[PDB]
RNA sequence: UAAUUGCGAUAACGAACGAGACCUUAACCUGCUAAAUAGCCCGUAUUGCCUUGGCAGUACGCCGGCUUCUUAGAGGGACUAUCGGCUCAAGCCGAUGGAAGUUUGAGGCAAUAACAGGUCUGUGAUGCCCUUAGAUGUUCUGGGCCGCACGCGCGCUACACUGACAGAGCCAGCGAGUACUCCCUUGGCCGAGAGGCCCGGGUAAUCUUGUUAAACUCUGUCGUGCUGGGGAUAGAGCAUUGCAAUUAUUGCUCUUCAACGAGGAAUCCCUAGUAAGCGCAAGUCAUCAGCUUGCGUUGAUUACGUCCCUGCCCUUUGUACACACC
């Protein structure tokens, strides 16, 4: 259970563009992404709120390298 | 013959040309200072109980 | 203008454009003040054909299975003999409509 | 009124078998218990568990249902397990009658002694056996105890006029002591000879 | 309280239909018995003398939870697997004239009569009722 | 090898003095020691049965099983 | 008005479907009672879910259940679980539930199976269900 | 009893 | 990590195939849209027994009501979610919840470069050579491909009592069906049996069809003897298919009653509804399945590993090999 560069790439630019809109709620995610996103299968928007979700829960405790928002 | 019981508290890798016999740190349960080492042929978990016919062979590695 | 009490059946190898044809044909009767009977669900009949792919015998020996689905969605209405003639037209490509009165 | 009355005598007391209750568990020995199940009765050994996904999970299950499956071996018996409860059943009455003591009590007994201790295991040589006697583990030797009562049984009753509702029978009873004569300890001294001198 | 053909056991019900039979002792027979196979799949005549009468009460049992049944049906309803030797077993159906009979005969005796209206036989008013009356000479017995 | 299909009176006074002390009584003790067929056994066995001296235990068109009074 | 709840049990290819309706403690299944439709070695697994409940607690309910498809030991399996969500589903929504949370609570202590199903079906493969036929020479 | 060709060497 | 799947280090930066994604299918929906070629409740008529107020069946309803079960559409649902323990990270182990937590299970498609692999006897795909009126073209009659001192492979039935035989009890699923000539077949009668005659339904969720299959369960006979286990071989008679049945097409009745007591050196397949046991449907078909392709019933022992044997992928290293350790 690895996830592909498909699914990481497109979770950095959403989290950057999109900072406030979205929190810590995997169900809210869930709805904000596939509003601000074009994703063909219902499978593949699960898996990209997934590895969102997850980000922001350790970026709640300091920063990490390779995410910058405004 | 005095038979003793020892108990397993972890275990260490395991050995044997095709993998069947696995390798585990016993514990004598009556004196908790004295610790060896021992083989054994099946499944084993923690705190599993064993029991030893004879306590002076102890084994490789 | 005496009512037959008619039956339409519909046949087709495509699902969606079969689908889409009951949708919009119950609503040109049901605005019409007609009384509707629902697009009943008839069994989908699959037929398949199995063979050996290679045409000489050498080699290992390995199959594959062809298929093919049809539905039917046949659909009734209570209606004089005139009126459904207009009710019928415009339909497209691939689905197959037969008429019975069932007088 | 909606059940018959053969089941009525037994829901006022404690839940148990058809005529015997597993209370009274024997005190003899440690290092086989957690390992033969008998905290949660069954009425009937037949079942469609879940055993067969995980590592130990059949390590919880009543010893009664390890037997019954093992009843069914040798191409014959494949699947017919209905076939093998009428015979499991017929084999506690028989035992009943010709020791006070429970049935249970003969069973349990039977399968803690009839387990080997030590065996030797497979080193290669360059065609020599370096047998270096190793201990077994607790699930090994109920795994195997099972299996040798039940094919000595098989055995006896081929091609015999007697029938394998007592041949089983007799066997744990033998099995119950150290009897010597039955199959199940002719192997099991056997195996454990042998271990000792290739230490 | 009252009792039906359901609230007996089946084993037992046929068997008591066959010693209550035995008390009237009015049942046609055309002398097939004693030398017939009662099976095509089958080598040897059946063991018991009176099979002619266990087995018309049986058929008459399963007629009175049946909505119409022929000669046909009953004919791969009795059948079973035939020993062709050293190929592989396969299902033969049983005998033609031992049913057709064994309900014919049985006709006269008031229990079934024809349906004509859609086909095979079903049961009569007069004949279900007497069946019925068996079933508290059985669920009282105990 | 072969058993007696006949029961004699040399065979009938073992019944009647030694079967009140079995444990258990079945089809194979019969053809054990008495040495009788157990198409005979079995006759011997119901009828003995009313005369009351065994009760039954469990019963199947399998096996039957018999022991004290 | 009359009170009755339909539930329904399914097995490999056993479909037990049961309505129960307020009456005085009848069970009867296919029509014929829990007398006959069973093996007789097999009634044993049919009576679990009166013992372990009490026969108290079938007082005035009547449970009319018909089954068809699958095999001999299939149904029976199905029947049974038509009867364990049939009497906790009739109490569920006409009655207060301390009796339902501690009749659910106590079925699936002893036995989990009692009240969901196991999945399971066949596997189609071309040399047999998971085994290929005999090699000539490896 | 004796087989020759493809590889074998020394002893 | 199942993976050139990723985290990262970096004289490299940015990209293209393969993997993944994806498609079909098996598991969940008391929520939506519904249904007399699918069901239930209800209402009439009606039957038996207790009689009660009941229980079990029949026939009808076509706007009486309804869609749990059946059916096929639109969607919802799992994402490893939550918790505890390791780690910077990617990740791994256990538990709870849940229809479902190995990529949820099983399939379809599937890269570069190659083989003197198979096929000219599938093709009106095809070069060249050969024969073309005493024809290697076509057509009709008959025979052979099945011929038997012997070796080898894929299967079928058994060596019995955990069995055979006899009565009774009685449970599936995937599919197929009428022409310019009859294709699946209900019912009635005759018939030891196989079969025969006469009405009738279905171009098919409507009829065959609930395909009430087999195993299995209950009650009996035989009694360890290669015997009522086993059915090879061979005699006589009665039938159907076809223009034609002998070197028997097949089927039925009586009689004949061989070898075979778990099998040497060697050797194949397989991890959960899986192995094995048992049967059913379809293909080829005027008639013949011990074969294959699919379908369902009953349902286990043991492991949760390693490189010891037979092989595969990557790196360092050696070479007198390059047709490449034959």
């Amino acid at each position: 259970r690895v996830r592909t560069k498909t699914v990481k790439k497109s979770a950095k630019v959403i989290i950057e563009k999109y900072y406030p809109r979205l929190t810590l709620d995997f169900e809210t995610n869930k709805r904000v992404c596939d509003e601000i996103a074009v994703i063909s299968s219902k499978r593949l928007r699960n898996k990209i709120a997934g590895y969102t979700t997850h980000l922001m829960k350790r970026i709640q405790r300091g920063p990490v390298r390779g995410i910058s928002f405004k | 013959a005095p038979v003793k019981f020892v108990k397993v508290t972890r275990v260490l890798g395991r050995t044997g040309s095709r993998g069947g016999v696995t390798q585990v740190r016993v514990e004598f349960m009556d004196d908790t200072t004295r610790s060896i080492i021992r083989n054994v042929k099946g499944p084993v978990r923690e705190n599993d109980i064993l029991v030893l016919l004879e306590s002076e062979r102890e084994a490789r590695r | 203008p005496k009512v037959h009490k008619i039956r339409i059946t519909l046949t087709s190898r495509k699902v969606q454009s079969l689908e889409k044809v009951c949708q919009e044909l119950i609503e040109r009767a049901k605005n019409k003040d007609l009384r509707v009977k629902g697009p009943v669900r008839m069994p989908t009949k699959t037929l398949k054909i199995t063979t050996r792919k290679t045409p000489c015998g050498e080699g290992s020996k390995t199959w594959d299975a062809y298929e093919m689905r049809i539905h039917k969605r046949l659909i009734d209405l209570t209606a004089p003999t005139e009126i459904v003639k207009q009710i019928i037209i415009n339909i497209e490509a691939g689905v197959e409509v037969e008429v019975t009165i069932a007088a | 009124d909606v059940l018959p009355k053969e089941v009525l005598a037994e829901v006022g007391s404690v839940k148990l078998f058809n005529r015997w209750s597993y209370d009274d568990i024997e005190i003899r020995d440690i290092s086989l218990t957690d390992y033969i199940q008998i905290r949660a009765p069954v009425y009937i050994p037949h079942s469609a568990g879940r055993y067969a996904v995980k590592r130990f999970r059949k390590a919880n299950c009543p010893i009664i249902e390890r037997l019954t499956n093992s009843l069914m071996m040798h191409g014959r018996n494949n699947g017919k397990k209905l076939m093998a409860v009428r015979i499991v059943a017929h084999a506690f009455e028989i035992i009943h009658l010709m020791t006070d003591q429970n049935p249970i009590q003969v069973a349990v007994d039977a399968i803690v002694n009839c387990g080997p201790r030590e065996d030797s295991t497979r080193i290669g040589s360059a065609g020599t056996v370096r047998r270096q006697a190793v201990d077994v583990s607790p699930l090994r030797r109920v795994n195997q105890a099972i299996a040798l009562l039940t094919t000595g049984a098989r055995e006896a009753a081929f091609r015999n006029v007697k029938t394998i509702a007592e041949c089983l029978a007799e066997e744990l009873i033998n099995a119950a002591k150290g009897s010597s004569n039955s199959y199940a300890i002719k192997k099991k001294d056997e195996l454990e000879r042998v271990a000792k001198s290739n230490r | 309280g009252g009792v039906t053909v359901r609230d007996v056991d089946a084993h037992k019900f046929v068997a008591a239909y066959a010693a209550f039979l035995k008390r009237q002792g009015k049942l046609p027979v055309p002398g097939w018995v004693d030398t017939v196979k009662t099976g095509n799949a089958k080598e040897l005549p059946p063991q018991d003398i009176d099979w002619w009468y266990i087995r018309a009460a049986s058929v008459a049992r399963h007629v009175y939870l049946r909505k119409t049944v022929g000669v046909g049906r009953l004919r791969k309803v009795h059948g079973s697997a035939k020993n062709r030797g050293t190929r592989p077993s396969h299902h033969v159906d049983a005998s033609g004239s031992v049913d057709r009979k064994i309900m014919q005969a049985l006709e006269k005796i008031q229990v079934l009569e024809k349906d004509e209206e859609r086909g095979g036989r079903r049961i009569t008013q007069q004949g279900q009722r007497d069946l019925d009356r068996i079933a508290q000479t059985v669920a009282e017995a105990d | 090898a072969q058993h007696s299909v006949i029961l004699d009176k040399a065979t009938s006074d073992k019944l009647y003095k030694d079967v009140q002390s079995y444990r258990l009584v079945t089809v194979a003790t019969l053809v054990d020691r008495l040495k009788i067929n157990g198409a005979l056994a079995r006759k011997c066995l119901k009828d003995l049965e009313e005369k009351g001296l065994i009760r039954q235990v469990v019963g199947h068109s399998k096996m039957k099983i018999y022991t004290r009074a | 008005s009359v009170q009755a709840v339909q539930v329904f049990g399914k097995k490999k290819n056993a479909t037990a479907v049961a309505r129960c309706v307020q009456g005085k403690g009848l069970i009867k299944v296919n029509g014929k009672p829990l007398k006959l439709f069973a093996p007789e070695i097999l009634r044993a697994k049919l009576y679990e879910p009166i013992l372990i409940l009490g026969t108290d607690k079938f007082a005035d309910v009547d449970i009319r259940i018909r089954v068809a498809g699958g095999g001999h030991t299939s149904q029976v399996y199905a029947v049974r679980q038509a009867i364990a969500k049939s009497i906790v589903a009739y109490y569920a929504k006409y009655v207060d539930e301390h009796s339902k949370n501690l009749l659910k609570q106590e079925l699936i202590q002893f036995d989990r199976s009692l009240l969901v199903a196991d999945p399971r079906r066949c596997e189609p493969k071309k040399f047999g269900g998971r085994g290929a036929r005999a090699r000539f020479q490896k | 009893r004796r087989g020759g060709f493809r590889g074998r060497g020394k002893r």
